[PDB]
């Protein structure tokens, strides 16, 4: 349903993450075709107070000379709506609907903002979400069956009754090609080579006199998973596997290349 | 002086803006500024306005501006983030002339370092590669989951004289191959250790 | 009529910019700057990892400092000088 | 027949050995800003303990 | 429109700035080429470059005309072209013929 | 040996 | 678009007012699509479909590259196999969607094992757990005439990570028993169900309840995403 | 050849095993904590009288 350039998605991490907790806000501009699919381009980021942000960043001048300035040189449409950065929990938001629901019909019923999470998404999975004004009208979409996986949100119990007036739907993603592809020597004897292999030979040798003395030890008189993997004291053998792979990834290939 | 690192804040950035620009014709050398830290190795992590390039269509001989258009956005992302500075400032790709050289001394204002040249590394996006590893989906990263200088460029070329070179080349050769004899030895004793592990394992599950 | 009302009123606009703010608890650093975490000691508090304040000052973060930590999302604010506490009703006075 | 499904189990393999290394790495979340510290004492079996806060 | 340019040049641009929303310009027909303003309703700082003003140099008028030609052109549009100088020879007509208080 | 130089 | 669903001068109708609906025209195109499909298997109406302008913000990628899948069916087999290329090769995830879907028909009969096997390692390749769903509905609309084989394929594929591929397989295989209780399908579904999989549960619930005209109503009925129709 | 291909079944669903405990892992640990305690004893029809 609700679309992204992904674009708007780095800006959105950008400014997040640049001002936890802070709770950063800002706006995004884009288009409207039918009920709820909406492609987001930039989201535009609106100044910060001093640590609580509310109603008074939707300013005169800045928003308005602003979007003259890039409307100019730059994203031409409408905005959208909001967004909001919540840091830390996830997404929940108790004083943001008095400062946001109401703003929606001012502009339109198309208008959405979104709650993102730049702390607990370290991760290549960012948690983002936009919503509805089901601040009343609790009276259509087969979606194959209510879409998944809002039946799997982190079901809290203020989260839920925050799900009650919020109905996130989807967030798509686009991107090109030419971004993805984008996106995606020495060193011999000055003391390195001897040094790491005059090095890790010492722990071969007394680390495999302790794995003899785990394999002699635990061949007799062994029960419970070796009560549970030697928590204490680890760890005697795997070190051994450890230190065999760190040289022959390194005594064999870059070597190789001085051939 | 140190060089340039990469966000690619500014290269979605500069993409999605040569995205905006390719119109029916106008293939522009797109010149935009760029504002962020400017210290030892930086990027000028995010970019701004362009006032869109037309020369005649290569008669490239005049200019764009303005510098309140400069701290318009310059300015007024102080009201928003206050860490920043002008250096850095692009165009498309690949071909560059005295035209740009000349919005580098003409329009400078600041910019001592801004090539987008020893300055030349792309960089690693610190704390913030959670919008990148996001969008480095299909196909991924590696898979995851898998005349003065050409005529000093010889003068460190030739060898052959394997005498002594050669022979030290042997030796190392011949010490490396050792080690890794010695090691691919105690990991195939402990894989066969894992062998008498899963043969006791399953002989005991019969 | 006006002036009245502006000064001696909206001079007491202020309870509701101030009435906005949310407090901050305050902890001990128990240093080990982890770089982009610390570890701080709260009062009668735990102590555990604690992000930043992202262009703070963390080369002056000593172990054994009073700071400032958020509530809700408890990120590390604005930094706090060695407390003192009614030695005030101590040093400041006495019988002289 | 049993042809066509052998080139199933050798890209499978594969596939799941990339969202396998890309799957020890969506369980890094949890740990985040912020959480408390509380000492290790005994640990009684796999996975579980009676960590002390 | 857009105005270009140390008795005559200084009192014909400092009243056909609030002369006539119809946003006031100040460029050049020098060199390698100053804008220092573009379309703004602020017009006394137009008076600004009046203060450390400097004409030394050499004039091109052709250049200048690409300048308001663009800066005009990425908003009607006006070029009011200051002369007292010898303009030398080299499509300047017939490129503008379709560009139209 | 760089075609001499299984593992994987 | 209603009236598409209801039911040359036909097809061009609906191509000028379905090419024009984006919202009651794109279920309206893909109904038209779907009656006047059959299998004209033509140069011309593939490309006209393929190509609506990248976009044209239809309902989800012209409700799964519909139009080309649909006709190619409609005409043939071997030449809806030769184009399954566009959608299977086409960036966008919807085109891959398309092209996944008309391998839906293509080679019924329990055809190019080629092909199956290609589309196979497609159908684990999907960016998403969509695509997927796709795949699933092609294998469960071909290894038509055949089965008690078909159940031991879908077994192991089954079950697995990203839980909306189960849910797919599911109905890839449902079909292979439309027909008959068993070839495995009672043996895998017991141990499906009752997970919190959402989708899967559904499709467990539409296997239990589970001639050219019979052919397309199956086929469509995995658009259990958009409307009710089916 | 089926032997040898239920043999990579058996690695297949041993790594498939492997991604479904540590998805729903990742899941799984949104969950508490649970207590500890000595006690003394229970009297009665379930019951601990926990400490």
């Amino acid at each position: 349903q609700v679309y992204i350039s992904s674009l708007a998605l780095l800006k959105m991490l950008k400014h997040g993450r640049a001002g936890v907790p802070m709770e950063v806000m800002g706006l995004m501009l884009g288009e409207f075709v039918d009920d709820y699919t909406v492609r987001v381009i930039d989201v535009f980021a609106m100044p910060q107070s001093g640590t609580g942000v509310s109603v008074e960043a939707v300013d005169p001048v800045f928003q308005a000379k602003m979007l003259d300035m890039l409307k100019q040189t730059g994203r031409p449409e409408m905005v959208v709506g909001w967004y909001h950065s919540h840091p830390g929990f996830g997404c929940w938001l108790s004083g943001v609907d008095i400062n946001t629901q109401q703003s929606f019909e001012a502009l339109s019923e198309r208008a959405v903002a979104v709650v993102v999470d730049p702390i607990q998404s370290v991760k290549g999975k960012v948690v983002i979400d936009a919503f509805r004004l089901i601040n009343a009208n609790m009276m259509p979409r087969q979606t194959t069956s209510n879409l998944g996986h809002l039946n799997k949100p982190s079901i809290q119990a203020l989260i839920h009754g925050l799900n009650r007036h919020y109905y996130s739907i989807t967030i798509n993603y686009r991107k090109n090609e030419l971004e993805q592809k984008m996106l995606l020597l020495t060193l011999q004897d000055y003391s390195e080579h001897c040094k790491h292999n005059e090095s890790v030979v010492k722990e071969m040798l007394e680390l495999a006199k302790n794995y003899n003395k785990a394999v002699e030890e635990e061949d007799k008189m062994t029960p419970e998973q070796l009560a549970i993997k030697n928590v204490g004291k680890q760890d005697p053998k795997r070190h051994l596997e450890e230190h065999v792979d760190v040289l022959m990834t390194s005594n064999i290939v870059q070597c190789l290349a001085a051939m | 002086v140190q060089k340039v690192v990469v966000h690619p804040l500014v290269l979605l950035s500069v993409v999605d803006h040569f995205n905006r620009i390719g119109k029916v014709g106008n293939q522009k050398r797109v010149v935009g500024v760029l504002l962020g830290s400017w210290q030892k190795k930086v990027l000028d992590v995010s970019n701004s306005f362009a006032v869109p390039f037309d020369e005649d269509d290569k008669d490239d001989s005049v200019w764009f501006l303005d510098h309140d258009y400069l701290e318009n956005m310059y300015g007024m992302f102080k009201k928003v983030n206050a860490r920043e500075r002008i250096v850095g400032w692009y165009h498309t790709g690949p071909k560059l002339h005295k035209n740009d050289i000349a919005i580098n001394e003409l329009m400078k204002r600041y910019c001592p370092n801004s090539v987008l040249h020893v300055t030349s590394e792309i960089g690693a996006e610190e704390a913030e590669e959670v919008g990148v590893e996001h969008l480095l989906r299909d196909i991924k990263d590696t898979t995851v989951g898998t005349i003065y200088q050409l005529q000093d460029v010889f003068n460190l070329l030739p060898d052959v004289s394997l005498q002594e070179f050669v022979k030290a080349f042997y030796l190392k050769t011949n010490d490396q191959m050792v080690v890794v004899y010695l090691a691919s030895l105690i990991r195939s004793v402990v894989a066969l250790h894992n062998l008498i592990n899963n043969k006791i394992a399953n002989r005991d599950a019969e | 009529q006006l002036k009245e009302l502006t000064k001696q009123y909206e001079k007491s606009e202020n309870d509701l910019k101030a009435l906005q703010s949310v407090g901050q608890i305050v902890g001990e650093v128990l240093k080990q700057l982890t770089e982009e975490k610390f570890i701080v000691k709260a009062t009668n508090g735990p102590r555990y990892v604690v992000g930043c304040r992202r262009q703070l000052d963390k080369s002056k973060l000593k172990p054994g400092t009073r700071v400032a930590l958020d509530m809700t999302t408890l990120t590390i604010m604005r930094y706090l000088p060695r407390e003192v506490d009614p030695l005030v009703y101590n040093m400041s006075h006495e019988d002289p | 027949f049993l042809e066509v499904q052998e080139e199933y189990i050798k890209d499978e393999q594969k596939n799941l050995k990339k969202e396998f290394l890309h799957a020890q790495e969506e369980v890094k979340r949890i740990q985040s800003i912020p959480l408390v510290i509380g000492q290790f004492l005994e640990a009684v079996d796999q996975n579980t303990a009676i960590v002390g806060s | 429109t857009m105005v270009c340019v140390l008795q005559a040049q200084q009192d014909a641009v400092n009243i056909v700035c609030h002369s006539k929303e119809n946003n006031v310009g100040l460029i050049t027909l020098a060199n390698d080429c100053e804008v220092l303003t573009t379309l703004t309703p602020d017009t006394g700082r137009i008076l600004s470059k009046l203060h450390t003003v400097q004409p030394k140099g050499k004039i091109t008028f052709c250049t200048g005309i690409r300048v308001a030609h663009l800066a005009l052109k990425h908003r009607k549009m006006r070029i009011i072209a200051f002369v007292g100088s010898p303009v030398e020879d080299n499509k300047l007509a017939k490129r503008l013929k379709k560009e139209k208080g | 040996q760089v075609i001499e130089y299984m593992i994987v | 678009h209603g009236g598409s669903l209801g039911l040359q001068d036909v097809y061009d109708l609906l191509k000028t007012n379905l090419y024009q609906d984006d919202a009651v025209t794109g279920e309206a195109a893909g109904l038209a699509l779907g009656l006047v499909m059959l299998g004209s298997k033509n140069a011309q109406a593939i490309e006209d479909m393929v190509g609506y302008a990248q976009e044209t913000q239809h309902e989800k990628i012209l409700r799964g590259l519909a139009v080309g899948i649909a006709l190619v069916m409609y005409g043939r087999m071997e030449e809806a196999d030769a184009l399954i290329e566009s959608l299977c090769r086409d960036k966008d995830p919807i085109l891959r969607r398309s092209g996944m879907y008309t391998v839906a028909m293509a080679y019924c009969g329990s055809g190019n094992n080629k092909a199956i096997r290609r589309l196979l390692h497609v159908a684990v390749s999907d960016v998403n757990d969509d695509v997927r769903r796709a795949a699933v509905e092609s294998l469960g609309f071909i290894l038509f005439r055949t089965p008690e084989q078909c159940p031991s394929v879908v077994s192991l594929l089954s079950e697995s990570y990203n839980p909306h591929v189960r849910y797919g397989a599911a109905m890839a295989l449902g079909i292979c028993c439309a027909g008959t209780g068993n070839k495995e399908a009672i043996n895998l579904l017991e141990p499906m169900t009752n997970d919190p999989v959402n989708y899967v549960r559904q499709g467990a619930l539409i296997a239990s309840a589970l001639h050219m005209p019979s052919v397309v109503g199956v086929l469509v009925f995995t658009q259990f995403w958009f409307w009710f129709p089916l | 050849k089926s032997q040898n291909l239920r043999r990579l079944q058996a690695q297949r669903n041993e790594l498939n095993a492997k991604v479904r405990l540590l998805r729903e892992e990742l899941q799984l640990l949104q969950e508490q904590g649970s207590y500890v305690g000595e006690v003394v004893r229970a009297m009665d029809k379930k019951k601990v009288l926990v400490k």
